């Protein structure tokens, strides 16, 4: 229960649609209400999974 | 070693490799000749087990300027054993050597690996005839660019005169001032004047009747 | 009484006939298409490299100066100024998207060049003016100033000896002889519409005067006037009719003004509302208060019936040049234009060809000239014969204009 | 100069399909077992060679210190901006999505030679500085319409249309393969082609066979594809459509079902009708309007032709009108022959039984007959197909078209 309470006390994530990927772990995402962005990936996700 | 390969051309017996390679058992710069008489006896067939040892031994290794000639000459012998299974491996040859070398290569690709297209066919078709100016209009001048301008030269190693004048004259226009005329002003017009050699007499392509060789190979392969 | 399936009878089918090579040929095709995939993700060589210079020149900048241009450098914004007050700054400044502040000048400014309506560099924290700016120029009229010559000479607009004569009077002659209009006491018209059948030569007369203009010429893309936002298209009209007043005697060519407004109605309470606001803004900067002076407007359409009578009034569009079909002397001149630069027999006549194209346009005549050479490549020739053109007339016109009158013709001979 | 900008520095990306379209035994023979295993040999070796390529790389320098600090010089959340004007003192002005405009500098390694007001750039968050410039900027609605795969077989697939096959080859394939004939007469090849006729005749096949055997790239447009609701979103996608085709290869564009894109351009009372009618009026402008076209060919296809706008039918825009009529008693044999290629055919049948007796039916009818007769063999527990399958199949397919037209007035 204490492990359940600490993980919920954490800022939420953003949802954004990937247009298409760049090279070397970079993509091209407009979120909803903003410009587009070139960001970095995490460990568990890959370029070929996009 | 080339006259050795011409004196033992065209037999897949693999005794000639046992003859030649055990005869010049030597240092590796003389074992440059290992790949010559190996595959000069291997003009054309399906012997894909040779084509993998034509890759897997000296594939890349990154090779800091020691046996870079041998991986070019190992790729030189990939050029034949491809020009007569009658187009079955020619599509596979242009698929591999377009992606693997000129894409993820180094000295093997960006210096020498275009002489396949100067050895595979001399007929001309816009697949490979347009894939070479993808790496020629991009001259990539940082190297000793007459490597890429050698690939300019026998890009016009396709006979049977064509509409390819659009490529050569327009590259000759950028080739007068830039791509300096001290070195290759002979070359671009050597490429220009060779397609219209005569009107006729363009059969230099080692295929008679339907598919037999008629060598032929002994006179071209020195160049 | 027809049923022929039961799970035991399924096993009859896939063992009868080539049990040797059925799966033996199939999974070879299956795993190679799997191998088409597994090469592609193993390559992964997409490489969208952009932005970077050649890496042999920026080495001096990105040693310390780039780190020196992070923290001391400023992320200041540009704004606009309403006014000022005496003895103090008391500067009133808007953004038009953010709020409106009342701020102070900084130390690095001269307090004279803080005139009203000026773009100024504004701090992010205390919002002080730092750097004044040159004024904004409109970005899309620069995109449509042509700065380029399309190569059509007046010798290619044959069959129109009088329509060019009307069009020469309005455009070319006051720009080169602005004397005889005043020295007799007349004024030239300032708006010319072009209307008629399609493919008749509307674009040619506009393309040929862009050659011989010696003046400012502005092509206007018609559907840039229609936008997504409300009132945005009307603002695009204004910036066009301001910079024309700055320089002297600039030409503005609209094209297909059928699209940007043809009729003003409201019965279903709605519809093309935003299109009307842009279209009526075009009218009030065409006539009204502040007449424009030396701005000449050319328009061209294919459907002139469906246009607004507010544009049909002279004073906005003054000369109605129409294009018709060339009778015979026009067409015989057109064949000599479009077939002089092609390998033909040097003895053929063209007046026989101009007979057989009774109701035809300049586009249809050129299509006959291109098609006749295509018959020469159907055979193996390098020059055109008389029967090459005669088959081309039947291919272009007679294959689509008539099918009952040619076989069952015997009412007319 | 003479060769200003050397024409946009841009290559072309054609298709990667058609690896080996030579499976020509077309039956369960050992050749096709031998041929496909050869294809298995080369692709496995292409896999293993590039597997050795990412394996035996002992080269590490990782930027030689130059790009590595640069990749740390730029921010990790790289953002996207838009130029408004260029103040060239290494301190320019940009615009964000909301319109917040910032007097940003140029943090370096960007040549000031390919940045124009309208070209989108790359920015920071902490200082908003220009780091790179965004390239290719395609809205992801036109990249969906870019074909990568050759779908079906070549011209030998369709069952005999050779008078009109030679027509479309004169305007698409032959000017691209051999443009030496045209300079001898100075005649430009035709641009626009209409495919029209009754439905079920071969319009969609003739585009797919061209898209199979080609060298330039290919674009497909399904009818009401360029239609949106934001009153300017319609005509804006058409500009980007021809922009992508012009920037890439000397390629062709196939826009199908253009009967929903043109009808005679009349003026009426509906307000949503006009943003329909306006988008379809500037396609006219991009096609054969102002100065130039480039090497872009357009192929269009409908069922009905008389309900079109006459502004599109005129030459200059479309130079070929091609009828596809219903077949004859001769080339119909080729339709039945091809669609009965790889099916076990009993020797009792005569192909000319159903051809000569009935003289009305499309090519798409014949494919339905061949599939239905094959279902009748499994319906009565058979592999081979006899005449009695085709007797029941020729009935069951054709009972979807009404009884007749008038009684024996004429004689
Ligand atoms: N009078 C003419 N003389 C010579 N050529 C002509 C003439 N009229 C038309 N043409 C030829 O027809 C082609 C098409 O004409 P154009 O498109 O300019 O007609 P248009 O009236 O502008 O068409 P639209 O009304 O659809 O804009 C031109 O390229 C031109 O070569
Ligand atoms: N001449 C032909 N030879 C072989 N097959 C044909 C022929 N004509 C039609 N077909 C068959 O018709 C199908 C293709 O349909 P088709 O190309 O006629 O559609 P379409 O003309 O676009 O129809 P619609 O106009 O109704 O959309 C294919 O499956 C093919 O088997
Ligand atoms: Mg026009
Ligand atoms: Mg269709």
């Amino acid at each position: 229960l204490r492990e359940e309470l600490q993980l919920l006390q954490e800022q939420g994530s953003y949802v954004g649609e990937v247009v298409r990927a760049m090279d070397k772990k970079k993509v091209l995402v407009k979120v909803h209400p903003e410009g587009k962005f070139v960001v970095d990936v995490d460990k568990n996700i890959d370029i070929n999974d996009v | 070693p080339l006259g050795l390969g011409l004196n033992h051309l065209g037999k897949g017996e693999a005794i000639e490799a046992i003859l030649a390679a055990l005869e010049v058992v030597s240092e590796p710069f003389r074992s440059f000749a290992n790949t010559l008489v190996d595959v000069c006896a291997y003009a054309g067939s399906g012997n894909v087990l040779k084509v993998q040892q034509l890759l897997h031994i000296c594939s890349e290794h990154f090779d800091s300027k020691e046996k870079e000639e041998d991986k070019d000459k190992k790729e030189k012998k990939d050029k034949d054993k491809k020009e007569a299974p009658a187009d079955m491996g020619a599509h596979q040859g242009v698929a591999v050597l377009g992606i693997a070398l000129i894409a993820m290569g180094e000295e093997i690709g960006a210096e020498m690996a275009l002489r396949t297209f100067g050895h595979l066919l001399r007929y001309g078709e816009p697949t490979l005839r347009r894939a070479v100016p993808l790496a020629l209009a991009l001259i990539s001048v940082s190297n000793p660019r007459l490597n890429i301008l050698d690939t300019l030269s026998k890009f016009s190693h396709d006979a049977d005169p064509e509409v390819s004048y659009n490529s050569i004259f327009a590259m000759g226009m950028v080739g007068s001032g830039t791509n300096n005329a001290r070195l290759a002003a002979m070359l671009r017009q050597l490429a220009q004047y060779h397609a219209k050699d005569p009107n006729n007499l363009f059969m230099v392509r080692l295929a008679q009747g339907l598919t037999h060789l008629g060598k032929g190979t002994l006179t071209l392969c020195p160049y | 009484p027809i049923r022929a399936l039961d799970e035991g009878d399924i096993a009859l089918l896939k063992t009868y006939g080539q049990s040797t090579y059925s799966r033996q040929i199939k999974q070879v095709e299956d795993d190679i298409q799997q191998l088409l995939k597994k090469i592609n993700e193993l390559t992964g060589i997409k490489e969208s490299d952009t932005g970077l210079a050649p890496p042999a020149l920026w080495d001096l900048a990105a040693d310390k100066q780039t780190l020196q241009s992070e923290q001391p450098l400023q992320v200041a914004r540009c704004t606009k100024i309403i006014n000022a007050d005496s003895e103090d700054p008391k500067y009133i400044i808007n953004v038009k998207q953010f709020a409106k502040f009342v701020v102070d000048l900084s130390d690095q400014v001269a307090p004279t060049d803080i005139e009203e309506g000026m773009r100024v560099g504004v701090d992010r924290n205390k919002y002080q003016i730092h750097i004044p700016l040159p004024p904004k120029i409109d970005p899309t009229v620069t995109m449509m100033q042509v700065e380029e010559k399309p190569d059509v000479t007046y010798s290619d607009v044959g069959g129109c000896k009088e329509q060019i004569e009307k069009l020469r009077e309005v455009v070319e002659t006051p720009l080169l002889h602005p004397e005889r209009f005043v020295n007799l006491g007349i004024e030239p018209p300032k708006g010319v519409l072009l209307f008629g059948p399609p493919g008749t030569g509307k674009t040619l007369c506009a393309r040929a005067v862009a050659n011989r203009t010696d003046a400012c010429f502005i092509r206007v893309i018609g559907s840039e006037l229609v936008q997504k936002y409300v009132g945005e298209g009307a603002r695009m009209v204004r910036e066009l009719f301001e910079m024309a007043r700055t320089k002297k005697a600039c030409l503005i060519f609209f094209d297909e003004i059928d699209a940007i407004g043809g009729a003003r109605f409201d019965d279903g309470a709605g519809g093309d509302n935003e299109v009307q606001r842009t279209m009526l803004e075009l009218i009030n900067q065409l006539d009204g208060f502040d007449p424009r002076g030396n701005i000449k407007v050319l328009m061209a359409t294919n459907r002139p019936d469906t246009l607004d009578p507010a544009l049909m009034r002279p004073g906005r569009l003054d000369r109605k040049i129409e294009f018709s079909l060339p009778d015979l002397e026009g067409r015989t001149h057109i064949f000599k234009i479009h077939a002089r630069s092609m390998s033909v027999e040097r003895d053929i006549r063209f007046e026989l060809l101009a007979r057989l194209c009774p109701n035809s346009t300049g586009a249809e005549i050129r299509s006959v000239c291109t098609e006749a050479g295509m018959f020469a490549i159907r055979a193996r020739r390098k020059i055109a014969t008389e029967k090459d053109f005669l088959e081309a007339v039947n291919k272009v016109i007679k294959s689509y204009a008539k099918f009952s009158a040619t076989p069952r013709y015997m009412t007319y001979n | 100069p003479t060769r200003v900008g050397k024409k946009k520095k841009k290559t072309k990306g054609p298709d990667a399909a058609s690896k080996l379209p030579l499976v020509t035994p077309h039956t369960q023979c050992r050749l096709k077992l031998l041929k496909l295993e050869r294809i298995k040999d080369y692709l496995l070796m292409e896999e293993e060679f590039i597997r050795n390529q990412e394996q035996m790389k002992p080269l590490e320098e990782k930027q030689e210190e130059e790009r590595s600090k640069v990749d740390d010089l730029r921010g990790t959340p790289m953002s996207v901006g838009t130029l408004e004007e260029i103040i060239d003192d290494n301190h320019a002005i940009v615009s964000t999505s909301v319109g917040s405009e910032h007097y940003v500098s140029i943090l370096s390694f960007v040549d000031k030679d390919l940045l124009e007001p309208g070209c989108s750039v790359l920015l920071n968050h902490k200082v908003h500085a220009v780091i790179g410039v965004l390239m290719d900027d395609t809205d992801p609605l036109v990249t969906v319409m870019k074909v990568e795969k050759a779908p079906q077989e070549t011209y030998a697939d369709i069952g005999g249309l050779d008078n009109q096959i030679q027509e479309i080859k004169e305007s698409v394939e032959l000017p691209l393969t051999h443009p030496e004939y045209y300079e001898e007469m100075g005649i430009k090849p035709p641009k626009g082609v209409i495919l029209y006729g009754p439905p079920g005749t071969g319009k969609t096949l003739l585009a797919k066979a061209v898209a199979n055997q080609t060298s330039a790239t290919f674009l497909r447009v399904v009818g009401s594809e360029l239609i949106q609701k934001y009153l300017g979103d319609g005509p804006k996608l058409v500009r980007e459509l021809f922009r992508v085709a012009e920037e890439h290869a000397p390629s062709i564009v196939f826009i199908d079902e253009i009967d929903a894109i043109g009808t005679k351009r009349y003026d009426s009372n509906s307000g949503g009708e006009r943003e329909i009618q306006r988008t379809m009026l500037e396609l006219l402008n991009q096609l054969d309007g102002f100065d130039s076209r480039g090497d872009v060919k357009v192929i269009m296809a409908t069922n009905r032709i008389e309900t079109l706008d006459p502004a599109l039918i005129r030459p200059g825009r479309i130079d070929r009108k091609i009828e596809f009529p219903l077949p004859d008693e001769k080339t119909k044999k080729r339709i039945f022959q091809i669609h009965t290629s790889r099916m076990t055919l009993a020797d009792d049948v005569t192909l000319d039984d159903l051809i000569m007796a009935k003289d009305d039916l499309s090519g798409a009818d014949i494919k339905a007959i061949c599939t239905e007769a094959g279902l009748m063999a499994l319906r009565e527990r058979r592999m081979k197909v006899t005449n009695e399958d085709f007797k029941k199949s020729k009935e069951n397919v054709l009972y979807k078209k009404q009884e007749g037209t008038p009684e024996g007035l004429y004689l």
